[PDB]
RNA sequence: AAUUGAAGAGUUUGAUCAUGGCUCAGAUUGAACGCUGGCGGCAGGCCUAACACAUGCAAGUCGAACGGUAACAGGAAGAAGCUUGCUUCUUUGCUGACGAGUGGCGGACGGGUGAGUAAUGUCUGGGAAACUGCCUGAUGGAGGGGGAUAACUACUGGAAACGGUAGCUAAUACCGCAUAACGUCGCAAGACCAAAGAGGGGGACCUUCGGGCCUCUUGCCAUCGGAUGUGCCCAGAUGGGAUUAGCUAGUAGGUGGGGUAACGGCUCACCUAGGCGACGAUCCCUAGCUGGUCUGAGAGGAUGACCAGCCACACUGGAACUGAGACACGGUCCAGACUCCUACGGGAGGCAGCAGUGGGGAAUAUUGCACAAUGGGCGCAAGCCUGAUGCAGCCAUGCCGCGUGUAUGAAGAAGGCCUUCGGGUUGUAAAGUACUUUCAGCGGGGAGGAAGGGAGUAAAGUUAAUACCUUUGCUCAUUGACGUUACCCGCAGAAGAAGCACCGGCUAACUCCGUGCCAGCAGCCGCGGUAAUACGGAGGGUGCAAGCGUUAAUCGGAAUUACUGGGC
């Protein structure tokens, strides 16, 4: 609707595709983590962890996933790779 | 918000002079006082408690020339304050600017004293007041402006001023034609034929 | 963007069914990417389309040429709308009279012409039907000379005839054009003047150069030698002569076939006047003794406009159209309404376009638009925001001769009908609203069928009002024809737990005529207390009350003298109440006893009907059971005087306009009351 | 954030600004934290006309509360110590 | 000194007492209606259809974030308008600024409404597992690189809105790398994560004369706190009906995974079989809550407009994104209803934001002025935006004042009414004669809301600097919507301004005539069928007064649901 701030729509939409892609690649890594733990692979567990830790904290520091949620996975996962490994 | 109608017609109804025609003559008479309320003035006013209870407050109104809408406020005001509600009600009415012009002599009569008030012909502690609902307070110096001073009515008004009972709670002059509200009239001064416990009941029920 | 010299407020005026709408729709097409828009795109529709002002552009060249804005004024919701033409002329500068080439007599086409001269407004003719059979440019130029005496000067000659109409020749610049298409006009080419027409072209060309040299000795000298007075001046000479109402340039073409229209637009620019070419509008100062002053069209001078049309809008709401003659009207300012006496708040300005609305900041002198706000401003009122004492004008008055009863089927329709009248009365202040005296209905008066026909449609729909749309209704008056032989009035009843008595005798006789309303007359002949005087007043009121209702149809009784000659009083009664009633019965008895008869209103009728439809109007009146008094001769017409029952006038208004195409008109005034016609006297009783 | 404002609780033609520390977001004459002094433009020339508590203002001003235009003016108008 | 203050009457019956209803005296309200109506101040002003909506407006702003020439406002080498000193753009972005555009921030705040919700709510009193833009305290980083895009250029589908390819370019846009504690994961060890630069000014010197460099200010990034805001947990309280008595299978609980800012069935798998319910579940009906408000002696009853807090909603229903915060009020997507635009392929829009329109109703108004004030958003600031707000218009809706004259004035006019014809009454009322002039009208003068900013200066803080900047004084020229302001003064004339109800008792105020269980009056009792203070009119009087009545509504009266304070 004609109301100047019409740009705020495409502006927030442009960021949507951005956050959607960034927050998307963040899941896959987290996926390859519980997957290794689900099967029982001890090695891949940590290896795949040292790969998400950097991106998890990164996106967390950005703004599309601040604090908690970030320390959530790592805390839990770290408590999952030391259960039977 | 005034009467305008025949003044004496009211005084002759209450059976007492309301000082409505205190211009020159006194004790009324030479009119048709008392026996002449209407066409059946001969009929003995035989009323109940309610009547005499109303004929009292209604009489006080005709005097100060006050109406219910305004009178009602004075009651609720006299009831709010601390002290004898009856005495208080008389205080506010006795504090009216127009009233603080009659007992001083600046006006031959209340209706006249108020006539000068409206036309802003008098002042107080400096500024000029035109309304009559001015609750005059102590230490106040009400008087007439330099303009239209010692005119006509004011002269006659101050004339029969000494012949009157003359208050004592104020300081009236003649030369400068000034006044000073020293204190508020107590229940002692001004009374005689007037009740309060009656004018209260009517507004209590 | 706002040049006063390039403004062209016009209005298409012509006889009905001559081609006003068609010509207007075409002018809007040519002048109006909105072109391909509508191209690829009945009363309600015909009303919606037409809008106050329709703007557009036309310039021989986009750049390095003179562009012009053409405001086509219209809306005249009615045939050859004299009311909408008149007002539009005062509010304007020019007009275009469309003539029906085929239309033989085109009699009412004279009506629209009289309006032009009425407001001394320059105009240009346009024979709209050259393609049609009987399409004769010459017939249009000859009749305009003889019947209209408009002094026409041939500017264009038609190429080919009727079906073979393929082109038009510009006689002023000596050059023609051909149209390859029979429609949609998407092919125009500059062609040289053909052979079989060259000779005829040279004749009128020197005839045109001859006309542009009359009022001037300098021009005269050159005409003799044949020297062509400068072209810019031939257009300026013809322009100066057309603006001073001395000549009327004539053009031709076919609006439908799309031919000669474009050449017509050039004529509007080359000859038609602007807001400046017309004398300063006049007015009167409010000093009682006149003091008329001219209002020069100066945008920087003190403003002064005239509201000429209030209009309810299903959107913005109340709209008051105006014509700024001087100064400027701004938005968000306060104007002074002097006809009344109060400041009005101006909220917004707005120009009405063909498809959309445009909010503007201002409207300078010579311009027009709509004004939202102004709650107490009506039509005719004058506004002045600079403080320049407003002035006023109004030199006419519309006639009716037609009234329509309207009993809204319900009370809900009675209220919305009052709004449909008071809201439409500001726009058309020609009619009138009332209440039948002997009925209690709503009566609307106008100028014609279609007028009230579309008004009725505007009521039942726009204001949602289903009602028994009335046609004729009835009234009547009553009186006796012979003297009463006795008639008494005895009222004796023990109604009241007390006796009631009244005894009066009266001699009521039909009364003599008189200018005054003294149709009633009472006389007391009581000679000796027969009836106490203390009750003579009683019997007078008793009589009075009964006259309010007659026995035939319960209508007031008039024209009668009542006399009292004998009576008496009795043992308990004798009261103003007693004899009041004693008078009632006496009257009722007498009126029914003295041979009752109806009295219908007779009207004085003056019918102007050509010189040729004169004999036809006479015969029509004779059949309406009227009585001819004699016919007066007015101009080339006749005025027939005669008496005819308003009763039997029933539909003469339209029956007369039907045998005259409207050529005829008539005025009706009340004259006197006469005794009805036996046949009608029986239908009244009920 | 929090800011000291003047609650326009006065009257038409004769207003009366009631200074108070409240959250900028909240409406003017709406929710507030705590009252601290006041301000009267039509206080004429007699005695009291602008009694502003500074001991409480400086508290929030240094606590994290900003200052407005008219407010800061009243703080610099009534001096500071005398 | 500071909730110190309670009344009754009319009517059952022939009469009385008691019991028990109805009604009136008292206040009050977003009122409406009927009649009338002069002014000012203040306040309030769609209770019904959250019914549907035209247009304008309500949220824009920053160039001190950046690339940049398009508009108009200055300078400009050099070209020219030429009437050979009077002077116009070719452009150029040099810069005061600025369309569009990118980016930052506010669009989640204000404002509106009573729809839902009887409990994800509110009020009150606490609690612990978290987050928190801007505004702030403290302590460190602010190194070094790369890959694109809007604008724009070329082409092109379009009616418009709005796009489609190929190009290319910058930044406080975006993403890596280096750096890494008092931070995060973790018992630990170790491991791991950020950044953005952009402006003002400047002395020896100097360069690829744009700058480096020096310095200052404003931002960026990280962590730990203050403050504020928010989500959440828990107890009590929070309407009516039993002519609703059993209700519930994600419902109760455990465990594990997952899940959000956070706890939790928030979710799922599995195991357990309980959980809620006479102290009123469930269901149905109705309704936002509270501070308070109205009334009442109090206790209570009633209520929830305006002002203020909270929750929920934003045509209906559902869901999600961006973001610190919204499952968003002028944001988006889909479905439903509806309206508008269209060249017919295709799109757009929602006033329970201001005014306003259609419609409904007994009834509720202007499509105003200004950002001068306060406040909010952005910004260093200057400023800009701002239908919040400040004011004005409309209405007697209400509250509170004022005026419509003031004195003098007779055997007491005329006239009207009554009359035992003497007289009484209207009646100091009118006329007449003096005097005065607030309000309205006219002509002038003229407070306050104005504090701050904008240029010159004197320092005082920083700095290599007296330049810049911040703060504090000084000096000079200035910034009003209201408004013909408030107020005050002058001129003339009493000149422009009173109606309304009632008069049997209740309940202040009565005679005559007219009417005669007829016409009509009425809250209750009860009036009229021949002297009617009750009906109608008149005379008079009384009660009020720009209000007065009527009706509607809650409470009191009413101890008439009686805990205080009743009976069988």
């Amino acid at each position: 609707n004609i109301k100047s701030a019409k740009k705020r729509a495409i502006q927030s939409e442009k960021a949507r595709k951005h956050n959607a892609s960034r927050r998307s690649m963040m899941r896959t890594f987290i996926k390859k983590v519980y997957a290794a733990i689900e099967a029982g692979d001890k090695a891949a567990a940590q290896k795949a962890f040292n790969e998400m830790q950097p991106i998890v904290d990164r996106q967390a520091a950005k703004g599309l996933i601040h604090k908690n949620k970030a320390a959530r996975h790592k805390a839990n996962l770290t408590a999952q790779i030391n259960k039977l490994a | 918000a005034r009467y305008l109608g025949p003044k004496l017609k009211l005084s002759r109804r209450e059976g007492t002079d309301l000082f409505l025609k205190s211009g020159v003559r006194a004790i009324d008479t030479k009119c048709k006082i008392e026996q002449a309320p209407g066409q059946h003035g001969a009929r003995k006013p035989r009323l109940s408690d309610y009547g005499v209870q109303l004929r009292e407050k209604q009489k006080v109104r005709r005097i100060y020339g006050v109406l219910e809408r305004q009178f009602r406020n004075y009651y609720k005001e006299a009831a709010r304050l601390k002290g004898n509600t009856g005495e208080n009600l008389l205080a506010l009415l006795e504090g009216r600017l127009d009233n603080v012009v009659y007992r001083m002599g600046f006006g031959a009569t209340r209706a006249e004293a108020r006539q000068l008030v409206s036309h802003k012909a008098i002042m107080v502690n400096g500024r000029v007041v035109n309304i009559a609902s001015y609750q005059v307070s102590p230490n106040d110096v009400v008087s007439i402006r330099e303009k239209a001073k010692k005119q006509s009515r004011v002269k006659a008004a101050l004339e029969l001023a000494e012949q009157r009972e003359k208050p004592t709670w104020l300081e009236v002059d003649a030369g400068k034609m000034e006044g000073t509200f020293k204190r508020k009239p107590e229940r002692s001064d001004l009374s005689a034929d007037i009740n309060e416990h009656l004018i209260v009941e009517l507004y209590s029920k | 963007t706002t040049p006063i010299a390039r403004y062209r407020n016009i209005g298409i005026s012509a006889h009905i069914d001559a081609g006003k709408t068609t010509t207007t729709e075409r002018i809007l097409f040519y002048t109006g990417g909105e072109v391909h828009d509508g191209a690829a795109t009945e009363q309600e529709r015909g009303i919606t389309i037409t809008s106050a002002a329709t703007t557009a552009f036309w310039s021989g060249m986009a750049k390095q040429y003179e562009p012009h804005r053409i405001n086509i004024i219209d809306t005249p919701g009615h045939v050859d709308f004299t009311i909408e033409v008149e007002r539009s002329m005062r509010v304007l500068d020019g007009a275009v009279m469309v003539y029906c080439a085929v239309g033989g007599v085109q009699p009412q086409s004279e009506t629209v012409w009289r309006q032009a001269n009425k407001y001394k407004v320059p105009r240009i003719a346009f024979v709209n039907k050259m393609d049609r059979m009987g399409a004769n440019f010459l017939k249009v130029v000859n009749q305009i000379k003889t019947r209209l005496g408009a002094n026409p000067v041939p500017l264009q000659l038609a190429i080919g005839a009727e079906e073979h109409f393929t082109g038009v020749v510009d006689l002023v610049k000596m050059k023609a054009i051909n149209w390859n298409d029979a429609d949609q006009g998407v092919t125009f080419e500059y062609e040289d003047i053909p052979a079989d027409m060259v000779e005829l072209a040279n004749e009128w060309h020197q005839n045109l150069i001859e006309s542009a040299a009359e009022a001037s000795e300098e021009l005269m000298e050159k005409y003799l030698g044949g020297e062509e007075l400068t072209e810019a001046e031939i257009k300026g000479a013809l322009r100066q002569r057309v603006l001073n109402n001395e000549i009327i340039l004539v053009t031709c073409g076919s609006a439908f076939k799309n031919k000669g229209v474009q050449a017509m637009l050039d004529a509007v620019i080359d000859y038609l006047p602007s807001p400046v070419d017309v004398p300063a509008i006049n007015g009167i100062l409010d000093d009682g003794k006149d003091t008329p002053a001219e209002r020069h069209a100066s945008d920087d001078e003190p403003f002064s406009a005239l509201a000429f049309k209030i209009a309810t809008d299903p959107f913005v709401g109340n709209l008051t159209f105006f014509r700024v003659y001087s100064g400027v009207v701004n938005s968000g300012d306060t104007v002074l309404n002097s006809v009344k006496a109060a400041r009005e708040r101006f909220g917004r300005i707005v120009q009405m376009h063909a498809n959309k609305r445009e909010e503007i900041k201002e409207v300078r002198a010579g311009d027009i638009a709509a004004a939202i706000g102004l709650k107490d401003v009506t039509t005719g009122d004058t506004l002045c925001d600079p403080d320049a004492p407003i002035i006023l004008e109004r030199m006419e008055f519309p006639e009716p001769v037609i009234s329509i009863a309207v009993e809204p089927k319900t009370k809900a329709d009675q209220e919305k009908m009052g709004l449909a009248l008071g809201r439409l009365a500001k726009e058309d202040p020609s009619f009138r609203v009332w209440t039948d005296e002997e009925s209690n209905q709503t009566i609307i008066a106008g100028m014609g069928e279609l007028h009230l026909d579309i008004i009725v449609d505007r009521m039942k729909r726009e204001f949602n009002v289903e009602a028994n749309v009335g046609k004729p209704q009835v009234a009547y008056r009553e009186t006796i024809r012979q003297k009463v032989t006795d008639v008494e009035g005895k009222h004796a009843k023990q109604s009241g737990g007390r006796g009631q008595y009244g005894h009066v005798v009266i001699d009521m006789y039909p009364l003599e005529p008189g200018s005054n309303p003294k149709g009633y007359e009472f006389i007391n002949d009581i000679k000796g207390g027969v009836i106490p005087g203390e009750y003579i007043p009683a019997v007078d009121k008793g009589i009075q009350e009964q006259l309010k209702a007659g026995p035939l149809a319960g209508y007031p009784v008039v024209d009668m003298g009542i006399r009292l000659h004998f009576g008496s009083y009795h043992d308990v009664d004798s009261s103003e109440l007693a004899f009041k009633l004693a008078a009632s019965i006496a009257f009722k008895e007498g009126f029914k006893k003295a041979k009752p008869v109806l009295l219908e209103p007779i009207m004085k009728v003056e019918v102007e009907t050509p010189e040729e439809n004169t004999g036809d109007v006479i015969g029509d009146l004779s059949r309406r059971r009227g009585m001819l008094k004699g016919q007066e001769s007015e101009v080339t017409g006749v005025k027939i005087h005669a008496e005819v029952p308003l009763s039997e006038m029933f539909g003469y208004a339209t029956q007369l306009r039907s045998l005259t195409k409207g050529r005829a008109s008539y005025t009706m005034e009340f004259l006197k009351y006469d005794e009805a016609p036996s046949n009608v006297a029986q239908a009244v009783i009920e | 954030m929090v800011t000291i404002r003047l609650a326009r609780h006065g009257a038409k033609k004769r207003p009366f600004y009631q200074v108070v520390v409240a959250d900028s977001r909240n409406a003017r004459n709406g929710r507030f934290i705590e009252r601290v002094g006041f301000f009267n433009p039509i206080a004429s020339e007699k005695e009291e006309g602008t009694r502003l508590d500074l001991d409480r203002i400086a508290h929030w001003v240094g606590q994290g509360a900003t200052i407005s235009d008219r407010v800061a003016a009243l703080i610099k108008e009534v001096n500071k110590a005398a």
